[PDB]
């Protein structure tokens, strides 16, 4: 097999300590395999020994939108995205639940708003609502889900 | 006796006269926000500013009703649409929950959203609420929900608007 690796980051603002908190995490899986990697806190993953085929490569994590890039052809080492133009995915389909929808809509708003205006020093703040992981659940929150509202993963 | 519907100010019109659709509700309980999926036929209406008569492009937010215009609740607002395939989403909602469950003063009943068609042709055509993957849960391609921040999942109907130049 052959070395396929890139970069996931999150579509909103971040900052030096939001970033790896933010970038780490995202699941790359190759469909229909056994190979799948987790980002690391600058975004990249790394799956080794991948079998040369076409593929469709699935990027999940709780309260993203999931993300599925069909046709990628793999016949050697295989780079998907730099850290300069790296695979953006979308926060804000949230888990409600346990269960996301795979949708982002105004539902994933709301859930947010169950906590508006609080801040991580408050008991009702929970780390998952505050999407860009800033310590607050505010309108900003509300705002990245907005920039991709009513939208599934067709979409990407 | 609790519904969401639309109405419009004309159901007759000749082309390039504007007709405005009101997404109006009744008796839903504690009400903080909505989202529908509005279906037209894009060359026989095209969708615009009800007030203004600027046509949509795929951002173009909807204007106010009566409800969900008390600003101490922070409304927000959404449009998001498919204008070449004749899909408009539109959604408003209140994100200061608490806020609002302390007034103690629900909003349940009036209009919602207005939309604007504008006659392109004269023939018979409809717009109506339909569903959305965007919207699995939807009725018929509804979401309403309450001020706990929790969709309403039964308890109301979707009546669709009467035929526009029919005949
Ligand atoms: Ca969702
Ligand atoms: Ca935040």
């Amino acid at each position: 097999g052959t070395t396929v690796s890139g970069y996931i980051n999150p579509d909103f603002v971040t900052t030096s300590t939001t970033a790896p908190i933010v970038k780490a995490g995202f699941t790359v899986e190759i469909v229909g395999t056994t190979k799948s990697a987790v980002t690391d806190s600058n975004g990249y993953f790394e799956i080794k020994d991948v079998a040369a085929g076409t593929y469709t490569v699935k990027i999940t994590k709780a309260n993203y939108l999931t993300r599925e890039i069909a046709n990628v052809s793999v016949t050697a080492d295989k780079e998907l995205s730099t850290s300069a133009s790296p695979i953006l995915m979308w926060a804000g389909d949230m888990a409600i639940g346990g269960t996301q929808d795979g949708a982002i809509n105004l539902e994933d708003i709301l859930e947010i708003c169950k906590a508006f205006g609080t801040s991580s020093t408050d008991a009702k703040y929970q780390v998952g609502l505050d999407l860009n992981r800033d310590g607050a659940i505010s309108l900003e929150d509300v705002m990245i889900v907005a920039k991709h509202f009513n939208k599934v993963s067709s979409d990407y | 006796e609790s519904y969401i519907t639309m109405n419009f100010d004309k159901n007759t019109a000749e082309v390039g006269q504007i007709i405005k659709a009101t997404v109006k509700i009744n008796k839903i309980t504690n009400f903080s926000g909505y989202q529908v999926n509005i279906k037209y036929d894009p060359t026989v209406l095209q969708a615009v500013n009800p007030k203004t008569g600027v046509a949509y492009t795929n951002s173009s937010l909807p204007t106010s009703g009566e409800l969900l215009v008390n600003e101490d609740y922070g409304p927000i607002v959404q449009g998001v649409h498919k204008i070449s395939e004749g899909i408009l989403n539109l959604s408003r909602s209140y994100t200061a929950l608490d806020v609002y469950r302390a007034s103690e003063s629900p909003e349940e009943t009036g209009t919602v959203a207005v939309v604007g068609f504008k006659a392109l042709q004269k023939k018979a055509t409809t717009v109506v609420f339909e569903h959305s993957v965007t919207m699995p849960n939807g009725i018929i391609g509804t979401t309403l929900f309450n001020w706990y921040g929790n969709r309403i999942t039964s308890g109301y109907s979707v009546i669709q608007p009467g035929e526009i130049n029919s005949e």
